[PDB]
């Protein structure tokens, strides 16, 4: 059912020590090779008062 | 998305199996300086495009820390340990944020992956990962994200052989 | 003894560089029913002998638990997270112990290794282990212990630019 | 200084759950070839009423 | 909402001081099978009815455990420890669920309180609490919820006097 | 002293426990200085809850 | 040693009841920079005189931390949660050591009291503690120590109906 | 059996941070009034190079 390429869309509502935000992502990945890439835009809440690193594993 | 993980025939793949229905996972991230995040994400497949709806709720980070002070660097590569528990796959990791200057900032990561379907279940295994920001704008309103993840057993062969417990 | 850990020449082997003088280390082990162990070890080379010297202290393992009911079979291999701190290689691990039939019982692991001399410090990296009872009497009075350890980097390309 | 064959000896005083024990061992392996072998004797406290695995990455 | 707490004269009241502006607070509940809940709530006043806005996330409870099995009876009473850290007010509690027939499933509560105004700051102090469901269906689609909390110091006077 | 020997309380809760999402709502009264209050709570959604209610009450 | 705690008549007194046989105990202290301590105590009654027999073990106290740097002024008084777990009386407590120059440094406390005689088990209750250094030479070789205790129910009415 | 006025003797062997110490103490109190006083001495390993408070709840 799934192949050498696949598309990615992402919607994250989140919140960190007060600040609410929304992030939307588009990208693709190689499921069978174990990789992917994602362009990430901050809809609501920009600019982030906190390290973006905490987010990345959720995206 | 652990769908995007390489899995040899040796090991069942919990994530590509789950589909067509797909899966859900829950993660807690517990930091070296006592911050915390819980996260939930639903992963579905409609067509060729995985949709990932997520709810990230981070909390309790001290106000003058490397997170709130916006001064971390990246994640280190990592290796997840993964066992079955209550018939779910559970993902355990020791994570490390490099700190601007030299030092680290640290994080246990525990995940419960839950496939909306019965699938063939794996034994204990690892995933080795690497997540990276490849580009961004000034305030990371725009970011470009690269993970890589590959599943294995231990490379160190077993030399025990024949025994009674 | 992280001495007996094969280092590829890309990584500095913090361990074998600490000799002749030696290296000591310090660890804590937290079990998921919060039994808890504190331990210390000194590693002195003489001639060709590494005489390990060890104080070990274990605490509040629950009566009907696996430890007290002896239902472990082994440790799963593991992968240690190695990361220089305050000049000190600190290692971190999610260990787990296979049980008779029933799956696993988990444990966290913090180790710091301290050099008796100035050595060259590595960048962040991992030591795959596997540790194992090759043999034992029924009492464990006599136990043959083996270990395999191999330091690496990440097998994966930082495909970044 | 360290050579393909070296030798090992190990001494461990212990308390676990009140219960005391001593344990001694002598052994061998190959430091550059990162493998180690060891022979262990429980010199005092025997028989050990708790799993031995929880002692072994210390031994 | 700690606005409802009995607070002695000699003990600043972070919560009733924060008004009219009020406050928010943030809570991690750590239960012993590592099920966690994280909470945040904003408490407002205008007129005579405060308003709590609250979000609540709980995950990693074992399916075969006392929450997922609905075998908890209630909380015991408790005492919270409140201290200022990084200019803020924190509270810490050893929490107990009384388990059907006997036993306890325990929890750590850590709360961080954040007033939207600068209020006078209290010293290390305690809060005796007691919370209780009073009326409920078996399904608890209707519930009636009582708490009583009272603030203090330790009732044990010091014998320390003179030192360096 | 804006805050009165008697007061009222409104409460909106949204939440989600091991997946199961829910919206809870209640209204009530308290006595600020006596450290007392009593709340009426109704589940507007997700009823009936699969989880011990107890984990909610100190947040409610 | 509890027994040095005021009990009211309508709380049973786990510790005193325990004599003449006595009772032992075992506690875990988990600090907020993850320094840690294990401890065990036989408390026996020879005549008028209780003998306390203790063993104490602790670890990972970061050299620059306030324990090793001696920057404690004191413990904050506290309030222990007492429950019965599987026959035993388990106490839990949130301790904080008042820092040097303002601030607090926290620690988690779990204690199990294992009586060695049939006693009348209690229901959930609390003990207000205050422990105090009342005198101490400079290097602390000679220290005089005081502790109060009061058994407790809630002083708050159950509106249960 | 236990009485208004009772004596106490204290023996603690311990190690902190690998630093050894034996310490002993003699004291008194009132079991029913909930008080107790204790005179404590460092036997070996004085001076302790760590905050005496970590010890005190034990002693
Ligand atoms: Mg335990
Ligand atoms: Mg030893
Ligand atoms: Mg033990
Ligand atoms: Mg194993
Ligand atoms: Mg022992
Ligand atoms: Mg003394
Ligand atoms: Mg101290």
């Amino acid at each position: 059912l799934i192949k050498e390429d696949m598309r990615v869309k992402v919607h994250m509502e989140g919140n960190v020590n007060g600040h609410a935000f929304v992030i939307e992502g588009e990208g693709k990945g190689k499921p069978y090779e174990g990789t992917q890439t994602l362009n990430l835009t901050v809809k609501e809440g920009a600019p982030l008062p906190f390290s973006y690193d905490i987010l990345t594993t959720a995206l | 998305n652990r769908v995007f993980t390489k899995y040899p025939e040796d090991i069942p793949d919990y994530f590509k199996q789950s589909f067509p229905e797909g899966y859900s996972w829950e993660r807690t991230m517990t930091y070296e300086d006592k911050g915390i995040c819980t996260i939930r994400s639903d992963i579905s497949l409609e067509g060729d495009c995985f949709f990932q709806n997520v709810r990230f709720n981070g909390m309790n980070f001290p106000p003058n820390g490397p997170v709130m002070q916006k001064k971390t660097l990246k994640w280190e590569p990592s290796t997840e340990k993964l066992h079955v528990r209550d018939g779910l796959l559970v993902g355990n990791i020791n994570m490390a944020l490099l700190l601007e200057g030299g030092g680290h900032y640290l994080c246990d990561f525990k995940t419960t992956y839950k496939a909306k379907k019965v699938v063939q279940l794996p034994d204990y295994h690892f995933v080795d990962h690497r997540i990276e920001i490849l580009s961004n704008d000034s305030d990371y309103n725009k970011v470009k994200l690269y993970e890589h993840g590959v599943a294995r057993y231990s490379p160190l062969p077993s030399q025990a052989w024949g025994s009674h417990h």
